């Protein structure tokens, strides 16, 4: 029984989407996860569940790595992806009781995912980096999940005008890891210095002959360290000296990396900035610096302002933008269920069962709310055939980038792919 | 283990009235269980919940009085 | 407590008073107030709103994973 031991896996996966789909949205069930080590630990996002889950079904581990590339490309939407995962595994076992292969479940899956995307753009409306005005307010939206509120009016163009500079134009693809979030002990939220140029994570020598400042630095004025007479040799030579380099930021430097070197401190802080790199090859690299007090303030605001740079990281790949909420959602389904009748053959059943699968993110959204399950999916379906994309979430300040309805569709179809052509599994070593 | 992080929360600052915090947060999930035959949802009674919290501590702010009778009766006397 | 709140918003009252409270020590139902049991304003609330929070993430565990 070749078949009947994917069909093992395929169970086995959806009892993995359905504790994830609870998890969805901020009023999602939480998950209690206790770890062998002894640690707990509980939260609702579905990336951090997946990732100390330790799972050992060989097939629900791909997941995983959807999961990550998801919060790598898009950077949001990776709860949702599990869902829509689980939609097309149900739905394909009805297909194998009908004796359809696999392989032809796989490849429609290619012409859906394709179809999908130019249904969405047409509906979307495109949008240009030219504007600050919307980046402003799009990334104010996805601060207001957090304890801090009234503080996040001035995080916003914190976060747009850095992006701003390493746009230019088709750019595609931009790494946010160039961009560190600083994370210091001391000063405030409204205290920020974007220092361009570059942004260290230590500080500088606290013993004496340390000049701490140089200016035209790279003859070699300024130097680093992955014995106190080199200091004192060095001193005389008016040579600067920054030791203890964590060998974590040994590969960051090498990539992002001038006209003056200096040292300021706010509070405590002690660090030393650079400005004007000038480098052909390498790009203007910034580092944003976090103030705060108590260490819960620093590190509930890096999550916050992290998500808010992959959100504006979509809109620079993908220009445009639609109302989140499973709206568009809803007109795809429909879309694609009169066209169903176009295609001949197996093929036009898939696309009528595909429309089905899309439906049940916009369904968990309504279920974890309190809403009535059934009841608000038929309104959906009922007020986006007058209009369009006029249901009001634009009213309440609710922004999902195209890039992550994109990217969720697009890494669901290689996922189930993956799933499906595994016809057994064997001990190799 | 979320009941032991609440009463040492109550000791740090106000340090009175613990047991009775273990009390309520007790009766109320066991009229919550209740709710499943109902086909209650859970996030509408958490909801429930957050907006009778905010509308309960402005009920409370309409009887709140200072200290009074002073004159013609006492107060502070049958305390000692 | 019933009758006590009827004639509450009228704005007038006759034998309709607030604050009833309950004295075990002599097994009879006086107010508190002139009885000698009174209690700060911080205390009570701060213990009716942390009593709500440890409540919701009880009911939102679904599921119980332990290796």
């Amino acid at each position: 029984k070749p078949q009947e031991v994917r069909k093992a896996n395929i169970i086995a996966a959806r009892s993995v989407a359905d504790a994830i789909r609870t998890s969805l949205g901020p009023k999602g069930m939480d998950k209690m996860i206790k770890t062998s080590r002894g640690e707990i630990i509980i939260s609702n996002d579905g990336h951090t569940i997946l990732k100390q889950m330790a799972i050992l079904h060989p097939v629900a581990r791909m997941l995983v790595e959807v999961s990550a590339a998801q919060d790598s490309e898009a950077g949001d939407g990776t709860t949702s992806v599990v869902i829509l995962t689980g939609a097309l595994l149900g739905a394909a076992e009805r297909l194998l009781n009908k004796g359809i292969h696999p392989t032809i479940i796989a490849d429609s899956f290619q012409s859906a995912a394709k179809r999908s995307v130019d249904i969405l753009l047409e509906m979307c409306h495109k949008v240009s980096l030219s504007d600050r005005e919307q980046l402003v307010r799009a990334a104010s939206t996805s601060l207001s999940s957090k304890i801090v509120s009234q503080y996040s009016s001035f995080l916003a163009p914190l976060a747009v005008d850095s992006v701003l500079k390493i746009s230019d134009e088709n750019s595609k693809n931009v790494d946010l890891n160039d961009i560190r979030l600083v994370k210091k002990v001391g000063g405030t939220i409204d205290d920020t210095e974007m220092i361009d140029g570059v942004v260290l994570t230590q500080t500088a020598i606290k013993s004496a002959g340390g000049p701490t400042r140089k200016e035209k630095a790279k003859k070699c004025n300024v130097l680093l360290i992955q014995n106190d007479l080199a200091l004192h040799f060095l001193s005389k030579l008016n040579i600067m000296v920054v030791k203890d380099i964590e060998r974590e930021e040994i590969e960051f430097l090498s990539k992002g990396l001038a006209d003056l070197v200096e040292e300021i401190d706010s509070d405590g802080s002690k660090i030393v900035r650079v400005t004007g790199i000038r480098n052909n090859n390498a790009r203007p690299t910034v580092s944003v610096v976090i103030r705060g007090a108590n260490n819960m303030i620093i590190d509930e605001t890096e999550r916050s302002l992290h998500d808010a740079l992959c959100v504006i990281r979509c809109l620079v790949k993908e220009r445009g933008l639609i109302a989140g909420g499973g709206a568009p959602e809803i007109e795809i389904s429909r879309r694609l269920s009169k066209e169903a009748r176009s295609m001949e053959g197996v093929q036009a059943f898939i696309w009528q069962e595909f429309a089905s699968a899309l439906e049940v993110i916009p369904t968990t959204l309504a279920e974890n709310a309190g809403l009535n399950s059934i009841k608000v999916v038929t309104e959906l379906r009922s007020k986006h055939e007058n209009g369009e994309l006029n249901d009001n979430t634009y009213e309440e300040h609710i922004l999902q980038p195209v890039l992550v309805s994109t990217s969720a569709i697009t890494l669901a179809s290689e996922c189930v792919k993956s799933i499906l052509r595994i016809d057994d599994i064997a001990f190799s070593r | 283990k979320i009941l032991v992080e609440l009463a040492q929360q109550q000791d740090r600052e106000i340090g009175d009235g613990t047991t009775s915090v273990v009390i309520i947060a007790s009766e109320l999930l066991k009229r919550a269980n209740e709710l499943v035959k109902n086909k209650i949802h859970p996030t509408t009674i958490i909801t429930g919940f957050r907006v009778a919290l905010r509308e309960a501590i402005r009920f409370i702010n309409e009887v709140l009085s200072t200290s009074v009778d002073t004159l013609g009766k006492e107060t502070l006397i049958n305390i000692a | 407590h019933a009758a006590s709140q009827m004639a509450k918003p009228e704005d007038v009252k006759r034998r309709s008073y607030r604050n009833y409270g309950l004295d075990l020590i002599r097994g009879k139902i006086v107010d508190e107030i002139h009885a000698g049991v009174l209690e700060p304003t911080i205390s009570k609330v701060k213990s009716l709103k942390s009593a709500l929070e440890a409540c919701v993430a009880i009911l939102r565990i679904d599921t119980m994973i332990t290796v």
